């Protein structure tokens, strides 16, 4: 579910659109994200 | 069976009555929906597991 | 379902296909092949007095 | 002997889980580390189709 | 860009992957052998 908001967190209301809905069957039980690095 | 075959079926239609009038399967068993009602109905999210 | 298909001024979102009522039975549908949204509305009826 | 069945596991899978990895799995109080031997045993085991 | 759903992260098991670079956005469900620590980086 994803939603994106032109703007600590703000406080006010904003609810989430389904996005994806992904049919993979597989167990996840752990998660990492990924970042982009800048190099000069 | 520990390395099972996952394949999803998607995009496309499905006739199911070629499968229940040929004879080679002994075992023809279904529980959350008829057999006989399958060709009257759409699905997604479909997935063979061999 | 049974009903008399008319044109709608609900404005469905991309995601959302069907709407439900207070009881739960469809009362719109977004129907294939067009992807339009027609609202569902059950047939005239009424009681009879002699 | 080409299909596998996981003879040994620690715990009971998941529905729609499919287990493929091939460590060694401890059946006594003795840690195996990955090597055969006495209460050490192998959990994929093959079927003798004939 | 992205994230990285497993148990294991490696290719013992099968992980989903969520990427956006630069020109689309891709979805992949493979036994990725994961680096400790997996980045992206004109990109
Ligand atoms: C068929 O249905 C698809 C939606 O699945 C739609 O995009 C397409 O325009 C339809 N084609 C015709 C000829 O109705
Ligand atoms: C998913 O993985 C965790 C640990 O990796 C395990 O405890 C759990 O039983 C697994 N779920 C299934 C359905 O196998
Ligand atoms: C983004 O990823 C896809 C899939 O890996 C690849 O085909 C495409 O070339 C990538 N774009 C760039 C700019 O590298």
């Amino acid at each position: 579910y994803s939603k994106h908001t032109p703007i600590d967190l703000p406080q006010g209301f904003s609810a989430l659109e389904p996005l994806v809905d992904l049919p993979i069957g597989i167990n996840i039980t752990r998660f990492q994200t990924l970042l982009a690095l800048h190099r000069s | 069976v520990y390395a099972w075959n996952r394949k999803r079926i998607s995009n496309c239609v499905a006739d199911y009555s070629v499968l229940y009038n040929l004879a080679p399967f002994f075992t023809f068993k279904c529980y959350g929906v008829s057999p006989t009602k399958l060709n009257d109905l759409c699905f997604t999210n479909v997935y063979a597991d061999s | 379902g049974t009903g008399v298909l008319t044109e709608s001024n609900k404005k469905f979102l991309p995601f959302q296909q069907f709407g439900r009522d207070i009881a739960d039975t469809t009362d719109a549908v977004r129907d294939p092949q067009t992807l339009e949204i027609l609202d569902i509305t059950p047939c005239s009826f009424g009681g009879v007095s002699v | 002997y080409n299909y596998l069945y996981r003879l040994f596991r620690k715990s009971n899978l998941k529905p729609f889980e499919r287990d493929i990895s091939t460590e060694i799995y401890q059946a006594g109080n003795k840690p195996c580390n990955g090597v055969a031997g006495f209460n050490c045993y192998f959990p994929l085991r093959s079927y003798s189709f004939r | 860009r992205g994230w990285i759903f497993g148990t294991t992260l490696d290719s013992k098991t099968q992980s989903l992957l969520i990427v956006n670079n630069a020109t689309n956005v891709v979805i992949k469900v493979c036994e990725f052998q994961f680096c400790n620590d997996p980045f992206l980086d004109m990109e």
